[PDB]
């Protein structure tokens, strides 16, 4: 007939469908709440976050790529750094005021350095 | 039998026909939810992947195809580029 | 009792709450001078013998005239507690910072608190009726004792020396780099962390970029397999052109200046 | 020599004006600075100081002479013109369709070439303000 | 001698973030010592929305404006 | 572990899928294969909607009465179903054009359905297999080109199942012939061609293969002008993403307008409901489009644009212009629509009617009868009567249409006003100078400088999403009324009644729920119980979002934290729950107005879909 | 922890110091404003986030910021009083 079949298809498969599937879901959903990897690409300094963030500097500095990437670093992307610097202190020599005892390299290590303790990569003791 | 509810049900009397038999059997539904269990496991392939996210070996350790390699080189199909843009051109 | 609390230890109730910690929120630690601001500044060390933990003082001299309350802190639900020790000049009432009123010891006084903003509230209160050397402390798990708040003897509303500044950023607040400059960095959704070099660097980059009558076309690289292609275009004589317009460039900006 | 603030802020003026003036060229190696990113391509300037276009921004027509493509986009606006009223109004094809006959594919040919004639005189605005 | 906008006068703000940015405001006081980073201090008539109507400036973040050449009427 | 609290889920949840911020899946790649698994999904869903029409469907029934039988969506076996339910319930019927698309693409059997599941699931497999590989290389799949080539392949399947595919002669093997050989399966013919009342299916082959070659040849264009002229300076996912929103809210919005002034399906438009069910349906669908397109040019603007003197910078500059001359528009439409209708309210209770103001909207009229109509039905323009005129089902308008699409006017220009201005804002305003270095979504900046609630750029989605759904009720309420009284042949009820708005409740809201709230009563329940069950679980759901958006949070987190204390002072649960596991703290304000728009819009699309079945049923 | 951050405008009021629920900010001695002294933040990890400090800063805006960052919450900045994760 026609009631037949989604019947018995039904009387299996919804009781499945909805309690088992759904409460399945349920309890894995809070046994992943437990989980080590618990949201762990969006949990800052995870483990798994942080081993492929190692493993992806690993692969970077061991296959180089002939394409330009973007630099984590912005003033890492120069081909020549020091002769960045040596530009500069040209520059800021042409137009230091007076007899000034500031030079070039102590400017750049003193804006390189910051203390943000509080800042994480900093909190994991790295 | 059903119980009209709605002024159109019953000014156009249109009829709910059941159909005398089913209409796909038990044989057909059974090839059906193979083929969804098998689109399941891919779908846990798929979740698997997604979740542990792109190992960073591949596509560092296995090289690019010649397709890959010219197509990143002369900067097409939305390389060159920080975005997917399925309508590109 | 044990229907009042729970018959089990708090060590035993919190589980593992350390080494989930460490998993659950890997980003929660403590820097390396958590109190003060400097390496080498003191440092001064207590004891539990100095505070103890509240489960092991009852009836204590040094705690006020408090009839106790459903405000308090958790026992065997948390293990963390923050003490206050202060001395007083008379016996006067003060309010509790987890409401309800006690009244203070003519000399020393001592009281246990969870949250270290309750013990703040009340060295604000204190201080407002003329009472120096509230001095608050932290009590771990295991009962270390962390010395805060005046963690340096001198209270921070004053100046004082060997206090190295922290997350002082040498520029005006919105002359941070922006989120689209700092894009693909670390500092990408925090350009708030970037340094002071980073941030001038990137914010020079944008306007490098938008010169692209002296930008460089930064030549293709060379992927395919097969031989170079012989194109129609010298880069040598175009690296060398842009090398003449970039000293002149930088020239003409430094006469500017 | 007692730093002013003002020397710190001409310091920091001097290295964002020297960083800017020296990202440009070929000492900082970005992704942005890649061909069909930002740049104007390697030898093919689209404009210089002025903000007057090059004969590069023609592409493979970048010589063509302002001559030759006047006159090609005049005949192709005499041609599109001539498609397009022979299409609509004189000898209508639609009204064609109605009589049970195909289209004339020169009317539709011809009307293809006004698009054509637009941007080919655009071309030769370019042309002849360059010098071509 | 006397570095930066005469006390008294009508200067214009050119910091961007400033609540009274690109607006006047009277010149209270400048810092006459070298290691003050925003020596000038410029009383507004309109408080920002803190309350507050007076802030200190750098000595380029203050264009000095003549008795005649600004705008009375803002 | 899990020594979190439940704010993590909620922190997670909202950007789950922000892939940008998940360095693992980051590159371009994992985004496509996001796509790919996006479309198994379609596909799977599509794969149900079959399966449970074919399975327990009249499909078979339908063609052979398309007019006199209601579609059978799929079998309903409720547990909770008393024997007299059972009795009355047949089966779920339909309320989607999927039994006309079906018969319009040539479906005829239910072995053809079955064979159409099967497909489907191996589709969504072949997604997944894609989604498995992502690569440089699958990104050149995809293109302008790619969607013409489809269009074109769609016009071939129209083509191969056109009703007149049968006197069809072969054109690739004798020929193209006569034109009418061709004319049996490529028309122009234009508008409804009576009958099935739906442009044929000719019609639809012939559009599907010229777009298609457009399509193409568009694409070819727009490549050579990549050629010279080569510039991708500003890439970013949401700018493209933006484009891509924006692009698909237009054509989606379109399609409602256009899929009932030219249905396309074969017998819709004797189907009220269905058709009613597809402009909702689709016009919410665009109206979602375009707030997501901007909502993703915001992002782009919060962290992915770098300031230039580019068309960007140049609106960014003169924002101030932009916000108050929106401000001015929707100000002046606001009055003005609200004003008129209170007019028309206060003439029409004070028994002057006439009185009203009813400015006869002559401009659209002169349009309707300029290029549209081919009969003078206005007179305005031009009175020329068409010989051969072609049908469509274009609505012929009065003078309360005028107020109305002044309303959808208002809804529009303050919908766009919220997204410009928080878009525009982003990059800061003098109350919140460095909103360049919040990210796109945060709480507040506190009580200070007067206070800061609601200024994030987030923020200015949620609020603008009051107005998105608004404006969508504002013009479906409209298309309704208009629908329903050309159904029911009043058509003067409207004309009068919609120029007040006493008129836009009592007939249209009072008058249409007569038959929705008899679903079920103490006589009993009919076919109409579940609407009547599913109006008021939406009324539920609403007046939720009402408590998430009026309380905020610190009550909420005081009173959980006295919860907490009960939990931990609660005998025999003590020695078990010491809250350090998923510690219960009250929903961040970022999370709680999300959470009260949800449950807002939720009961706003519910109760608003029962309505409509009830009304159209 | 929410990052708290201290610029150049800062102009040694020792109100932020005194607006804090938690003892967070601190003054340093500095040679950059008239009082020499500029507020620190040297226990960050106290910061519940409440801006009473952002509200007590009287220069033209805010040289003391609070960033609030919810996707790296504490018990210390959630300021929970009956849960423990230490
Ligand atoms: C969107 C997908 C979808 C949905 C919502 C439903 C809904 C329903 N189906 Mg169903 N079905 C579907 C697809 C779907 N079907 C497909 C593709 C098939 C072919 C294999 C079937 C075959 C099928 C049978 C044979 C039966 C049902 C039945 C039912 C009903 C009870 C639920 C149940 O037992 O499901 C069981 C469904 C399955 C075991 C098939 C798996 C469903 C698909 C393949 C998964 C789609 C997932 C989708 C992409 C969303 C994923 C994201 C999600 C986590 C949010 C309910 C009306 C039962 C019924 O009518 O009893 C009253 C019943 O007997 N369905
Ligand atoms: C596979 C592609 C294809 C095919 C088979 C047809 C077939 C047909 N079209 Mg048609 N059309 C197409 C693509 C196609 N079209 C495209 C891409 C567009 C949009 C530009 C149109 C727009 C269109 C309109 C507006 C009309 C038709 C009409 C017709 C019918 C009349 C035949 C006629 O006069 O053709 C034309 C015959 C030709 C030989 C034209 C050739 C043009 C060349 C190939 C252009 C390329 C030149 C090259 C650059 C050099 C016929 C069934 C008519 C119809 O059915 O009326 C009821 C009608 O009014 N077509
Ligand atoms: C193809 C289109 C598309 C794509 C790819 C994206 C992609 C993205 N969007 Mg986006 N968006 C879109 C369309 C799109 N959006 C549209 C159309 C709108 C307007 C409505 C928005 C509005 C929007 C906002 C406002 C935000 C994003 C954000 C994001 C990013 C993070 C998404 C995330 O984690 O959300 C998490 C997703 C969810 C929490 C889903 C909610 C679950 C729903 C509500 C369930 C409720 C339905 C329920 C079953 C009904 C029950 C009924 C009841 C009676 C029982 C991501 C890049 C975020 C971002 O970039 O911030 C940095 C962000 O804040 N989007
Ligand atoms: C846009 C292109 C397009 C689309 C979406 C469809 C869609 C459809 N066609 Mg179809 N068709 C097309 C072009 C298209 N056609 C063209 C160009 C022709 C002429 C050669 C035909 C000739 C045709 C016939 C003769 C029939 C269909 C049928 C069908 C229906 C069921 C087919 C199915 O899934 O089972 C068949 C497919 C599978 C079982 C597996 C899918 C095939 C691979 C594995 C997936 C493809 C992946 C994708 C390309 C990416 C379905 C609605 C059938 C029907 O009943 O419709 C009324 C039918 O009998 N089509
Ligand atoms: C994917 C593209 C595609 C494919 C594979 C087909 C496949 C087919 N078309 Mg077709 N067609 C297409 C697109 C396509 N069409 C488009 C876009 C148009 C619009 C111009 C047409 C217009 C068309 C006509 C007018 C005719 C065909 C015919 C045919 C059939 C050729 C004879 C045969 O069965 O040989 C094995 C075959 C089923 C012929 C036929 O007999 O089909 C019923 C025929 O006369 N096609
Ligand atoms: C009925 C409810 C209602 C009403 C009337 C408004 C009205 C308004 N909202 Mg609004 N809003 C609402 C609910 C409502 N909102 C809700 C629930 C949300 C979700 C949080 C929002 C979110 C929201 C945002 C995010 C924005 C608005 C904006 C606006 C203004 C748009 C300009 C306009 O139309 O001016 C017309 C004003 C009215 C119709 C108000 C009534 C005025 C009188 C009573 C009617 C006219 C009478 C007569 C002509 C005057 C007599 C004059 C003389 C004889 C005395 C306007 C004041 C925008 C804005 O302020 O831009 C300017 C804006 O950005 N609203
Ligand atoms: C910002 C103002 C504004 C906006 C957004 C709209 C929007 C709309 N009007 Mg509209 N309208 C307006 C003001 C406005 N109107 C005014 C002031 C009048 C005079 C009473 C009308 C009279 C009117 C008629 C008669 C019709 C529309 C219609 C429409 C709709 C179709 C588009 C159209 O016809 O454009 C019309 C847009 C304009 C004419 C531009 C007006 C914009 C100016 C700047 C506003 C101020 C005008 C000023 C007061 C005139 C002074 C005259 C004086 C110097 C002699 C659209 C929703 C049509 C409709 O209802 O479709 C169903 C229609 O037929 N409008
Ligand atoms: C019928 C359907 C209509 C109902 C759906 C309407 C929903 C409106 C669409 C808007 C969705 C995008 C909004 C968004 O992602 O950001 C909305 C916010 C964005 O996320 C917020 O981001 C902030 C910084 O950007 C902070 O991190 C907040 O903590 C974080 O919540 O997301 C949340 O608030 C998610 C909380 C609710 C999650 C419950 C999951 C529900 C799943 C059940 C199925
Ligand atoms: C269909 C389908 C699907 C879906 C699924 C789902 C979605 C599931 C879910 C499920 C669920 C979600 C479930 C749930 C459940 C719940 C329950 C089962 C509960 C119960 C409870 C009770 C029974 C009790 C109640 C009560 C109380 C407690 C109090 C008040 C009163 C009363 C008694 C009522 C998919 C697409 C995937 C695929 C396949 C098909
Ligand atoms: C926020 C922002 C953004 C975004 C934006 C957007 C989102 C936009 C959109 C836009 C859009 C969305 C547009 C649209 C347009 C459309 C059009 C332009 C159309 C037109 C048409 C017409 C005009 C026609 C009409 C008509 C008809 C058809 C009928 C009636 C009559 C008439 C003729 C009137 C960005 C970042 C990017 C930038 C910055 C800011
Ligand atoms: C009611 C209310 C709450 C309390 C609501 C809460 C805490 C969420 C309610 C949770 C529901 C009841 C589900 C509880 C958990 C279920 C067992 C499901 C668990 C699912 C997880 C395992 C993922 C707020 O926190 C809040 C915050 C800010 C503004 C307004 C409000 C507000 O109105
Ligand atoms: S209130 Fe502001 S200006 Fe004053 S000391 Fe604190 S941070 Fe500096
Ligand atoms: S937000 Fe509150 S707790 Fe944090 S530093 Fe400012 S005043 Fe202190």
């Amino acid at each position: 007939a026609y009631g037949d079949g989604p019947k018995k298809w039904g009387a299996v498969l919804l009781p499945l469908t909805i309690f088992g599937v759904g409460i399945t879901a349920m309890g894995t959903f809070v046994l992943y709440t437990f989980s080590e990897d618990f949201f762990w690409a969006f949990v800052p300094g995870s483990k798994r976050s942080m081993e492929l963030e190692k493993k992806k500097k690993e692969m970077a500095e061991k296959y180089p790529s002939p394409v330009v990437q973007h630099p984590a670093d912005p003033l890492a992307g120069l081909v020549n750094r020091a002769d960045y610097e040596k530009g500069l202190e040209e520059a800021w020599d042409k137009v230091k005021p007076k007899g000034s005892t500031v030079t070039v390299e102590e400017k750049l290590k003193e804006l390189s350095t910051q203390n943000n303790p509080h800042y994480w990569r900093n909190a994991i003791k790295s | 039998e059903r119980i009209p509810g709605g002024k159109f049900t019953k000014a156009q009397g249109k009829i709910v026909a059941t159909p005398d038999e089913d209409g796909f059997t038990d044989s057909e539904v059974a090839l059906a939810l193979i083929i969804a269990a098998v689109v399941l496991y891919l779908a846990i392939e798929v979740t698997k992947s997604l979740f542990y996210g792109e190992d960073p070996e591949t596509t560092a350790k296995g090289p690019m195809t010649p397709f890959e390699k010219r197509v990143v080189e002369k900067g097409l199909f939305g390389s060159r580029g920080d975005s997917y843009s399925p309508f590109r051109p | 009792a044990v229907p009042n609390t729970p018959k089990s230890s708090p060590d035993t109730l919190a589980g593992n709450r350390t080494e989930a910690s460490a998993v659950s929120r890997p980003y929660d630690k403590f820097n390396v001078n958590y109190p003060l601001s400097s390496p080498d500044q003191a440092r001064t060390e207590v004891t539990t013998k100095e505070i103890p933990r509240p489960e092991d003082l009852v009836d204590s001299p040094k705690f006020p005239l408090f009839g106790g309350s459903a405000n308090g802190y958790m026992s065997k639900a948390t293990r963390e507690r923050h003490a206050i020790t202060w001395t007083a000049k008379e016996e006067t009432t003060f309010e509790m910072p987890t409401s309800g009123w006690a009244m203070m010891n003519k000399g020393e006084n001592l009281c246990y608190f969870r949250k270290k903003e309750q013990c703040i509230a009340l060295c604000k209160q204190l201080r407002s009726m003329k009472i120096n050397d509230v001095k608050i402390y932290r009590l771990s798990k295991d009962g270390t004792v962390t010395f805060l708040h005046p963690s340096d003897g001198v209270f921070p509303e004053k100046v004082n020396k060997g206090r190295v500044p922290v997350n002082f950023r040498p520029f005006t607040v919105c002359q941070n780099a922006k989120q689209g400059e700092l894009k693909f960095t670390e500092y990408w959704t925090k350009p708030y962390e970037a340094d002071a070099l980073t941030t001038l660097f990137v914010k020079a980059r944008v306007a490098a970029y938008n010169d692209v009558v002296n930008l460089f076309p930064l030549p293709n690289p060379k992927l395919t397999s097969g031989p170079a292609e012989p194109t129609s275009v010298d880069y040598d004589a175009l690296t060398k052109e842009a090398m003449e317009g970039q000293k002149k460039r930088i020239e003409a900006a430094m006469a500017s200046v | 020599y007692t730093e002013s603030a003002q020397d710190a802020k001409l310091f920091e003026t001097v290295f964002s004006t020297y960083t800017a003036e020296y990202l440009k060229g070929p000492m900082y190696e970005t992704p942005e600075k890649m061909i069909g990113r930002r740049p104007f391509n390697p030898g093919e300037p689209l404009w210089g100081e002025d903000k007057k276009l090059t004969s590069n921004v023609l592409g493979p027509l970048k010589r063509v002479s302002s001559n030759e493509l006047a006159f090609l986009t005049m005949i192709c606006l005499a041609i599109g013109a001539w498609g397009e009223a022979q299409f609509l109004w004189f000898d209508p094809q639609f009204a064609a369709i109605d009589r049970g006959e195909y289209f004339n594919p020169i009317y539709i040919i011809a009307a293809s070439l006004l698009p054509v004639s637009f941007w080919a005189h655009i071309a030769c605005y370019i042309q002849k303000a360059n010098g071509k | 001698a006397w570095v930066g906008p005469k006390k008294g006068s009508q200067v214009r703000i050119l910091r961007p973030e400033s609540y009274w940015f690109q607006q006047r405001g009277t010149v209270v006081n400048v810092n006459q010592k070298t290691n003050i980073k925003y020596p000038v201090t410029v009383k507004f008539d309109f408080v920002n929305y803190a309350n507050v109507n007076t802030n200190g400036f750098a000595l380029w973040e203050v264009d000095e404006l003549k008795e005649g050449e600004y705008d009375p009427d803002l | 572990y899990g020594r979190c609290a439940t704010q993590r889920y909620f922190q997670v949840l909202g950007n789950i899928h922000d892939i940008e911020l998940n360095e693992s899946l980051n590159s371009p790649q994992a985004i496509q294969a996001l796509s790919f698994g996006q479309l198994s999904v379609i596909l799977l869903w599509l794969a149900a909607y079959t399966f449970h029409i074919g399975w327990s469907g009249n499909f078979e029934a339908f063609i052979d009465n398309p007019l006199g039988v209601q579609p059978i969506n799929h079998f309903v076996l409720d547990p909770h179903y008393s024997q007299y339910k059972v009795d009355t319930t047949i089966a779920a019927l339909t309320n989607h054009p999927i039994y006309h698309w079906l018969m319009t693409v040539g479906f005829t059997s239910n072995a053809q359905i079955y064979r159409f599941t099967l497909g489907l699931e191996i589709t969504a497999a072949v997604m997944l297999v894609l989604s498995l590989a992502p690569s440089v290389g699958l990104l050149s799949m995809g293109g302008l080109e790619v969607v013409s080539w489809i269009s074109i392949c769609w016009a071939g399947h129209l083509v191969n199942f056109a009703p007149g595919a049968a006197n069809l002669t072969n054109v690739v093997m004798e020929g193209p012939g006569s034109l009418g050989n061709l004319m049996n399966v490529l028309t122009f013919n234009g508008g409804i061609q009576l009958g099935t009342q739906a442009l044929a299916v000719s019609d639809v082959a012939h559009h599907h293969v010229a777009i298609g070659i457009v399509g193409l040849w568009i694409s070819a264009l727009l490549r050579v002008s990549k050629y010279a002229w080569n510039f991708n300076t500003q890439s970013s996912y949401h700018l493209d993403l933006s484009l891509s929103l924006t692009v698909g809210g237009i054509l989606t919005s379109l399609l409602a307008q256009q899929a009932y002034v030219y249905p396309a399906l074969s017998y819709l438009p004797y189907d009220y409901l269905t058709t009613t069910s597809l402009y909702v349906h689709h016009q919410y669908i665009g109206a979602f489009l375009a707030t997501g397109g901007f909502v993703h040019g915001g992002i782009f603007l919060v962290r992915d644009y770098t300031l230039s003197n580019d068309l960007v910078g140049k609106l960014l500059a003169t924002k101030a212009t932009v916000i108050s001359t929106l401000s001015w528009i929707t100000l002046f439409l606001g009055f003005h629509a609200t004003g008129l209708y209170m007019h028309n309210d206060a003439m029409a209770a004070f028994g002057v009617p006439q009185k009203q103001i009813i400015i006869e909207p002559v401009f659209a009229e002169f349009i309707q009868q300029v290029f549209f109509l081919g009969t003078p039905v206005y007179g305005l323009g031009s009175a020329a009567v068409s010989s051969t005129p072609t049908l469509s089902f274009l609505p012929i308008i009065s003078g309360g249409d005028f107020l109305v699409h002044h309303a959808i006017a208002l809804g529009l220009h303050t919908t766009v006003l919220v997204l410009i201005k928080g878009a525009l804002d982003s990059q800061g305003s003098y109350l919140f100078p460095d909103k360049q270095s919040f990210g796109y979504g945060f709480a507040c900046d506190g009580p200070g400088r007067g206070g800061t609630c609601d200024i994030s750029t987030w923020d200015s989605f949620y609020l603008a999403f009051f107005w998105v759904n608004n404006t969508v009720a504002w013009f479906t309420y409209y298309f309704h009324w208009k629908v329903l009284s050309l159904w029911q042949s009043s058509t003067a009820v409207f004309d009068e009644n919609s120029l007040y708005l006493m008129g836009w409740f009592r007939d249209y809201l009072w008058q249409n729920c007569a038959a929705l709230l008899s679903g079920y009563d103490s006589l009993g329940s009919n076919d109409l119980a579940v609407w009547a069950w599913a109006f008021l679980l939406a009324h539920l759901a609403w007046a939720t979002g009402f408590m998430f958006l009026i309380s905020w949070r610190g009550y909420w987190q005081e009173l959980i934290d006295t919860v907490i204390y009960m939990h931990l002072k609660a005998p025999f649960f003590n020695e078990i729950w010491s809250a350090d596991v998923v510690t219960p703290v009250a929903l961040s304000i970022v999370q709680a107005r999300f959470i009260g728009l949800a449950h807002y819009v939720a009961g706003f699309i519910l109760t608003y879909l029962a309505f409509v079945v009830g009304a159209t049923s | 922890a929410h990052a708290v951050k201290i610029y150049d405008t800062c102009i040694g009021c020792t109100l932020c110091v005194r607006a804090c629920p938690t003892d967070v900010i601190e003054m340093v001695p500095a040679t950059v404003n008239a009082a020499k002294q500029v507020a620190s933040t040297p226990r960050v990890e106290d910061c519940v986030g409440c801006k009473r400090c952002e509200t007590a800063c009287p220069t033209d805006f805010l040289s003391i910021r609070v960033y609030l960052q919810e996707n790296e919450e504490t018990q210390y900045s959630l300021g929970l009083d009956l849960a423990d994760w230490s």
